[PDB]
C-alpha cells in the first residue's frame, strides 16, 4: 500500500433534521429551537405585582359592591385584571355603567387603590336609605349595591337634594352614581312622590344632567326597572356638586386612585399561581429569551413575537450521515 | 454543496472522530488515528454561536397588552385590530421561516467551505509527493511518519526533504513495476 | 488530440432579472411570483354569492325606499356591493343610527328572512296611510313599505302602548324611527298632540325619543326629517313601544343569523356568474402566489398587496450571447 | 460568491446542450458530440424547485376583509388604519424586492458552484492522464474513445488502464 | 533566488468596524451608514407649504377669537398645525368645543382659509350684544371671544330668535356656535329673562336642539358656569337656521375653508426655521434619502422607517489587517 | 473567509497597494512594485454600489402624519395605535439589523472569491512554469522580466517561450 492523510468531518448518531431553501429533512449533528412552546400553565405576578383576579364579579359588580360579589378583601396594588370570560355577578338590578369599556382600560393597572367612605348615610336626614331589592340578595335576604344608597322619600317627602363633596385627600378619586329608571307614574310616586324628577352632578370638568326614563321595559333578574350608572375621576381639592329630587343612586364608598401605567383585562378561567412572570398569557406564563413563540396571541408583558408555526429549527452542526 | 467537499468528493462523516468539528486522519506503519485541527472546528463553532445569538439578540421586545376591550358598536374598530394583529401575525411567520431556511442553507455551506479549506492547505503542501485521490485523501509517494504526519497537520511539512524518494517512487509505478 | 469539455446550456431565452448586485441580467429560465391578472368581476365568495344593490343603499333597501325595487330575497350572502355614491338612500330626509355598525354587521349573514311582525290592521285607532312625495312610486306619493307613518284619526292621537315577543327561534333586527315636523302648525295637522315622545324599551334597550320642532334646510322638497334606529331582539325578549305622536312603526322586521364578518365592497359592477377566493372591486383572483399588485381593498384569502410591477425569481442559468 | 465557473474559465454555454443545465462536450477519432448529466442537473432542478416552492408555501394567508367602513366623523380612525394599510405595504414590498434580489444572487451562483464542481470531479479522476487548457477543457494525452468518455462521464475512469499510454505520449511532447 | 509574482489585497489605516452574522467587530477598509440620526432642529414647511403654528394659543382659542390670542396674521393655507404641549390660551370662558379632535384633524392641512364676517352685531337689534366675562381679559379688562356673540336680554326682554344665514360664497363655510349654562334660576332670569330655554340649529344636514343645564359646578377661571361650543361645515348654497329664546352665543364670523389633503397637529414647542422639507419631526426636519432613521417617531411627511438602532453600517470594503 | 484567501492562504492585505481593490506584487531581478487589477476592482466597486443602492433605492416611502389625535375617553383606541407603531418599530428593527449582518458577510466573501479567481487566473497561465508557495505567491523557474510579468497580468502569458527554460530550472532542484 501507501502511506495516507485524509481530510474529512465529524460524526454522530444525531437524527435532528433541519430544512433548508434547497433541502428538506437534513439531518444535522446538533440543531437548535428558536420557537417557544412551553408555559408553566398558572397566572402569575407581571414583574413581582400580583394581578387583580375577580373570580365570580365583572368589573361593575366589583366597584359598585353587588351584595354576591365582596368575598375579596383589599387589594392596594394590581399589574393587570382576569376576568372569567362570563362572569356571574355584573350587575344585580339591571342597568348600565357609562363609558364601562374606557372604566375598565383604566383600572387594568393601578399603583394604588383604596376604597374610601365619603358620603356617609347619615348626611341623608331628611330621606330613606334602606333601598333594598330582591334582585340583589345577599344570603337571599334582599340587599343592595354596597357602595351606593338608594334614596327614597320620607315622610311623604324628598326634598330637594343640594349637596357636595370635596376631595381633600391628596389623591384622586373615582366616584360612582347613578339613576333609576321608573316603571310607571305609580310607582315614581310611590318612591319618590316628584312625578318630574332630574339628577344633575357638576365637578371642574363634568357638567351632567340625567332625566328618569319612565317606561315598560322587558324583566331583567325579575325586574322591569332600571339603573343607569356614572362615574367621573375628581381631581384632589376639586369638589363634586350633586342636585336631585327624586331617582338619585348616591355615593357611599369612593376610590382613592393613582395611574402610573397600562395594561389591559384578561379573560381567563384560571386562578393564582404564586409565580412571577414577565410575560403572561390566558392559559400560562412564559420563561423565555427566544425571539419567537406559538403559545397565544393575547399576551400581556414583554414577549416574544407571536407566529403560526410548529418548530423554527436552526442547524448549528454539520450534516450528518 | 456549495464548495463540492462534504457529501461532495468526501463521501460522509467519520463517526470515529469525536474531538472536534473538522480534521484528519492518517495511515502509516506506525498506526492510524483521527486528529482534530482545532484552530478551524473553534472558528466555526463561534461563528455559529455568533449567527445564533445574533439571530436571537437583535430581537426588540417591549410590553404590550393585548386583549379584547371593544363592545358589540364596536366590531369595526375591532376588525382594524383583527387586521392589525394577523397582519402582523403574517409578517414574522413569513421572515422566521425564511430567515430559517436561508440561514441553514449558509450554515451548511459554511462548514463545506471549512472543509474545503482545510483540504487545499494539505494539497499545496503535498504537491506531486502525494496522490490526490480525488476522494479527500492523499496517498504519499514516500515514507511518512508520525511526525511527518504533523508537518502536514501544522503546516511545516518539508517538500525538498521527501522529492527524491518521491520522484523515486512515481518511477516504479509508471513503468509497471 | 481527444478533448472533453465542462459547460453549460444556453439557449434563446431574452428574460431578464435582477440581483442584490447586477442589473438585467438574461436567464435561460424564470418564473414571476407577482400575481397580476383578475378577471375583472364580481364573483361568489366560497360558493356563497354577494348581495348587489344596484340603485339602492343598504339604508334604503332595509328601510324599503320604494324606488328600490325589491328584486328578489337573497336568504344568505357573503358579501356587500355598494355603488361609491347610490341613487335611492333615503327618500324621506333623516338619519339612520349606527349605520355603520349596522352595516358592517351584515356584510356577511348566514340567514336572512323579511317578515311582517306589526301589520298595518294592528292601527284601529291611529291612520296609517301617510305618504310623501319625496317617496315616489311610479311617480305618485309612497312611503317606505317596511315601516308606517301614524298619523291622527278623528282628530285623535291616544297614545299608544304596544309590545312584540320575539315568538321565532332566530334573531330579530327591527327598525323604527321619530319624524321630525316643521313648525306646531303642522304638529298639529298630523299628530293633534303638541308635546310627544317615543319609548322604546326592550331586555337592554332603554330610549326615549323627543322630536325637534324646528326650521332646516330643503332635502328633497322637504323640509322634515325622520331619524330611524334599529335594535337586534333576542328570540324570547319583548319589544316595547310607546309613543303619542311622531313615532314611525314598524310593519315589516328581519329574522336574522349571523355567523361570520365581513365588508362592504364599493363596486360599480354586477354579478359575473363565478366563484373565487379573493375579490377586490376591479375582479376577482384567483393564484396561489404570496404577492399581488391588484387593488388594496380585497375582501377574502389573498396575496400580500405590494407596490411593484414584477417579482421575477430566476430559476435557470446565466445566458449567453447569439453565436 | 461567484465560483468562477460560469462566465469564468468557462467563457459562455453550449446551445447544443438541449437535455440537461450542465454536461459534457467530447470529440475523438469516433467523432463529437454533446452529453447531458442527469445527477447534477436533476439536483439543481430539485433544488431550485425547493427554491421557488418555499418562497411561494411558506406564506400565510387567511381571510380579510377590507373596506372603508368609517363616516366623516371618524377621520382619526379611518387615518388608523391608513397608517397601517400603508405600514404592511411598505413592510412587505422592501421585503419581497430585496428577497428576490438575494435568491437570484444565490441562485446563479449555485449554479456556478454546480459547473466549477463538475470540473474539479473530472480534473480528480483524470489527473496526469491529460493536461487542462483552463477554458474548462482537457486534452488527453491517451486515446480516449466513446467509451473512455462515458467512463469519465460517470464514474468510473480506469485511471492505471491508460497510464503508461498516456505517460510514454507525455514524454514525447519535445 | 527566484522570481516572485503575488495575488494580494488593499489595506489602508481605517479603524471603520462593522458586525457580520458570525463575526462581530470587524475592521473594513470602507464602510457606510445608512440610519438618519441627523436633523436641523428646526420647524420648516412642508413641500413649500408653510405650517401654521399657534403659538401660545389652542386650537380652538384660536377659532373662537380669545382675546388672549394674537392673531397671527391671515395665514390662508397650512401643511400642518404646529402647538405646544400645553397651551397657555383655549377657552377663556369655561366649557367644551364639540368634536374637538375631529376638527382639530379637519383643520390640519387647508387649501385655503379665510376668516369671513356672517352675522354683524346689528342683525340683533332686540338683544344686548355687549356680554363681556373676567375670564376672558383683554389687556386687563373683561372682553369675549371675538368670534361669536354673547346675547342677552335688551329693555327686559329676549324676544325669540328665528335666523338664518344662507352661504352665499363660493367654498364652504365652518361656522362655530355656542349654548352658555347658567348656576342657578335667579342668574338665568337675570340675563335672559325667560327660565325655560334652548337653542335649535338647522342645515340640509344638522337636526341639533340644545338646552341648558342650570346646576351648580366648581369654579374654572372664577366661573362656575360653562360655555358649550358646537360646529358644522355650511356647503355652498345651504343656509343655516338659529332659533332660540335664551342662552344662545351667537356666530359672528365664520370662516371660508377649502380642503383636498390631510395631516395631524404636531406638538412641538420650537420655532418657526424658514426652511424646506419633505420630512418633520418635533425636534427637527429630515433631509434623507436613508432607508431608516432613529429621530423621533412622531414624523410628518415621506420620511425613513423608525427603527430602534444606533449604527446601521454596511460595509463596502475589504475585510482590513 | 469562505473561500480561502482573504486572511486565509494570503494571510493579510497590502498596505503599500494604494490603486485598486486587488492586484499583483512582483519581484525579479529589474525590482518590485505593485500594479492593481482594474478590471476585478471595477467589477467588485460596480457590484457592491449596486447592493447598496438596491437596499437604499427599493425602500417605499409614503406621506405620513403621524400624531396623538385621542382624548381621555378614547385610550383604547390609542393603544391600538400604540401596539400598531410598536409593531412596525420592532419589524423593521429587526430586518434592518439582520440585514446588515447578512449582507456584510455576504460582503466580505464576495471580496474573498474576487481574490480567489484573480489567484486561479494566474495559476491557469502560469501552469507548471511556476511553483505555487500556498502563500498567494508563485515562485516562477524562468526568470521573468517586466513584460513578462506584464503578460502574466494582462493575460497573454507565452507559455511555450518559457516552458523550456522552466524545464531545465525544475530538473536541477531535483
Ligand atoms: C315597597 C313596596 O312594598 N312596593 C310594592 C311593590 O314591590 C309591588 O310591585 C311588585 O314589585 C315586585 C318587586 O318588588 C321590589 C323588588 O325589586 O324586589 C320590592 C322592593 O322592596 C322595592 N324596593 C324599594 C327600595 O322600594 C323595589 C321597588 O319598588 C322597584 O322594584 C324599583 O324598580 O321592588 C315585583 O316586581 C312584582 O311583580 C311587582 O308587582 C306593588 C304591587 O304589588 O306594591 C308595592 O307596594
Ligand atoms: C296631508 C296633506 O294634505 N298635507 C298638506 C301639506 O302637504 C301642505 O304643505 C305642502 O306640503 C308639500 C309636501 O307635502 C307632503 C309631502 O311630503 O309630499 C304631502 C304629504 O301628503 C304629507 N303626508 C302626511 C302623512 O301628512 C307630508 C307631510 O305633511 C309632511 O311631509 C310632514 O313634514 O307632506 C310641500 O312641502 C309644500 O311646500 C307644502 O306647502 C299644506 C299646505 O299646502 O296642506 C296640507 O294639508
Ligand atoms: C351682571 C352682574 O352684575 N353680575 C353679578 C355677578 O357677577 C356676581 O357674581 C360674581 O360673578 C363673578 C363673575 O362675574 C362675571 C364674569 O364672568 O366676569 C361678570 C360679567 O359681567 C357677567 N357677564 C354678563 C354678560 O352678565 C358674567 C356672568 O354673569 C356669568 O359669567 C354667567 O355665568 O359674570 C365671579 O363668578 C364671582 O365669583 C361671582 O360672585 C353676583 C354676586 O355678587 O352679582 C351679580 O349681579
Ligand atoms: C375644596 O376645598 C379646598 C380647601 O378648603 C378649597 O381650596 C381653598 O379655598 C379657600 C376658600 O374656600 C381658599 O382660601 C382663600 O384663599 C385666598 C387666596 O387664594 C385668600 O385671599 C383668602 O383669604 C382665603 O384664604 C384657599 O386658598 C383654597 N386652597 C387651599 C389649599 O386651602 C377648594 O376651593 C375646594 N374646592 C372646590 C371646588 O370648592
Ligand atoms: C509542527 O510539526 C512538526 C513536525 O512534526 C514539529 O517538529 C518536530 O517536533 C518534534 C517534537 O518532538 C521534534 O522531535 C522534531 O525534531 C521536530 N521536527 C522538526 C523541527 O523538523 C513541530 O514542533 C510542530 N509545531 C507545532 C507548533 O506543533
Ligand atoms: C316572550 O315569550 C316567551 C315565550 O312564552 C316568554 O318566555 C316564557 O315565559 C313563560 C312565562 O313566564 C315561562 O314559563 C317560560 O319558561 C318562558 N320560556 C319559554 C321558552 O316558553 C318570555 O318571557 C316573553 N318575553 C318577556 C320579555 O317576558
Ligand atoms: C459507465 O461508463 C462505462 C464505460 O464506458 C460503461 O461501461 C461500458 O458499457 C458498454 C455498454 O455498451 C459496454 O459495451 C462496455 O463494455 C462497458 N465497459 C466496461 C464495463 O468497462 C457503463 O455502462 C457506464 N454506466 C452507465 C450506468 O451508463
Ligand atoms: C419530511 O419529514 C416530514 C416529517 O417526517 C414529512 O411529513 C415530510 O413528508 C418529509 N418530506 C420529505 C420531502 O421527505
Ligand atoms: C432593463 O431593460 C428594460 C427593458 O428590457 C429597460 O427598460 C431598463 O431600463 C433596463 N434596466 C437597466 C438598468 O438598464
Ligand atoms: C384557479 O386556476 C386554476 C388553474 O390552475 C384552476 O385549477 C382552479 O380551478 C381555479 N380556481 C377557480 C376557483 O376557478
Ligand atoms: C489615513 O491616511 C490618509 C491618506 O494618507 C490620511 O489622509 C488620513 O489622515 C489617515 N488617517 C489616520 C487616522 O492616520
Ligand atoms: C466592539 O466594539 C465596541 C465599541 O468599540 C465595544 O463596546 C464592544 O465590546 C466590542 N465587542 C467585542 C470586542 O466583542
Ligand atoms: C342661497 O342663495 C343662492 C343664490 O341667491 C340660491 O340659489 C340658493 O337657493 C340659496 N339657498 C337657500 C338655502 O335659500
Amino acid at each position: 500500500p501507501g502511506d495516507q492523510i485524509c481530510i474529512g468531518y465529524h460524526a454522530n448518531n444525531s437524527t435532528e433534521q433541519v430544512d433548508t431553501i434547497m433541502e428538506k429533512n437534513v439531518t444535522v449533528t446538533h440543531a437548535q429551537d428558536i420557537l417557544e412552546k412551553t408555559h408553566n400553565g398558572r397566572l402569575c405576578d407581571l414583574n413581582g405585582v400580583k394581578p387583580l383576579i375577580l373570580k365570580d364579579c365583572s368589573v361593575a359588580g366589583w366597584l359598585l359592591g353587588n351584595p354576591m360579589c365582596d368575598e375579596f378583601i383589599r387589594v392596594p396594588e394590581w399589574s393587570y385584571i382576569v376576568e372569567r370570560t362570563n362572569p356571574a355577578n355584573d350587575l344585580c338590578y339591571p342597568g348600565n355603567l357609562n363609558d364601562y369599556e374606557e372604566l375598565k382600560h383604566l383600572l387594568s393597572r393601578i399603583n394604588h387603590f383604596e376604597k374610601t367612605l365619603i358620603i356617609p348615610k347619615s348626611s341623608w336626614p331628611n330621606h330613606e336609605t334602606s333601598g333594598v331589592s330582591a334582585a340583589c340578595p345577599y344570603q337571599g335576604v334582599p340587599s343592595f349595591f354596597r357602595n351606593v344608597v338608594w334614596l327614597t322619600k320620607k315622610n311623604d317627602a324628598y326634598p330637594t337634594i343640594k349637596m357636595s363633596y370635596n376631595n381633600t385627600n391628596g389623591e384622586d378619586l373615582l366616584i360612582l352614581w347613578g339613576i333609576h329608571h321608573s316603571n310607571n307614574a305609580a310607582e315614581q310616586i310611590n318612591l319618590y312622590k316628584n312625578p318630574t324628577t332630574y339628577v344633575s352632578v357638576g365637578t371642574s370638568t363634568l357638567n351632567q344632567r340625567l332625566v328618569p326614563k319612565i317606561a315598560t321595559r322587558s324583566q331583567v333578574n325579575g325586574l322591569q326597572g332600571r339603573m343607569d350608572f356614572f362615574w367621573t375621576i375628581l381631581k384632589p381639592n376639586d369638589a363634586i356638586h350633586f342636585e336631585s329630587n327624586g331617582n338619585f343612586i348616591a355615593p357611599e364608598y369612593a376610590y382613592k386612585i393613582v395611574k402610573k401605567g397600562d395594561s389591559t383585562i384578561m379573560k381567563s378561567e384560571m386562578e393564582y399561581g404564586h409565580c412571577n412572570t414577565k410575560c403572561q398569557t390566558p392559559i400560562g406564563a412564559i420563561n423565555s429569551s427566544m425571539p419567537f413563540h406559538n403559545i397565544h396571541p393575547l399576551t400581556i408583558g414583554e414577549c416574544p413575537k407571536y407566529v403560526k408555526s410548529n418548530k423554527l429549527v436552526l442547524a448549528t452542526g454539520l450534516r450528518n450521515s | 454543496g456549495l464548495f463540492g467537499a462534504i457529501a461532495g468528493f468526501i463521501e460522509g462523516g467519520w463517526q470515529g472522530m469525536v474531538d472536534g468539528w473538522y480534521g484528519y486522519h492518517h495511515s502509516n506503519e506506525q498506526g492510524s488515528g483521527y486528529a482534530a485541527d482545532r484552530e478551524s472546528t473553534q472558528k466555526a463553532i463561534d461563528g455559529v454561536t455568533n449567527k445564533v445569538n445574533s439571530i436571537i439578540d437583535k430581537m426588540n421586545t417591549q410590553f404590550e397588552a393585548v386583549g379584547r376591550e371593544f363592545n358589540n358598536l364596536e366590531r369595526r374598530i375591532e376588525n382594524l385590530n383583527k387586521k392589525m394583529e394577523d397582519g402582523f401575525l403574517d409578517v414574522w411567520t413569513y421572515n422566521a421561516e425564511l430567515l430559517v431556511l436561508m440561514e441553514n442553507e449558509r450554515t451548511l455551506d459554511f462548514h463545506d467551505s471549512n472543509v474545503k479549506n482545510l483540504y487545499d492547505k494539505v494539497r499545496l503542501q503535498l504537491r506531486d509527493n502525494a496522490k490526490e485521490l480525488g476522494n479527500g485523501c492523499f496517498e504519499f509517494y514516500h515514507k511518512c511518519d508520525n511526525e511527518c504526519m504533523e508537518s502536514v497537520r501544522n503546516g511545516t511539512y518539508d517538500y525538498p526533504q521527501y522529492s527524491e524518494e518521491a520522484r523515486l517512487k512515481r518511477e516504479e509505478i509508471s513503468s509497471g513495476r
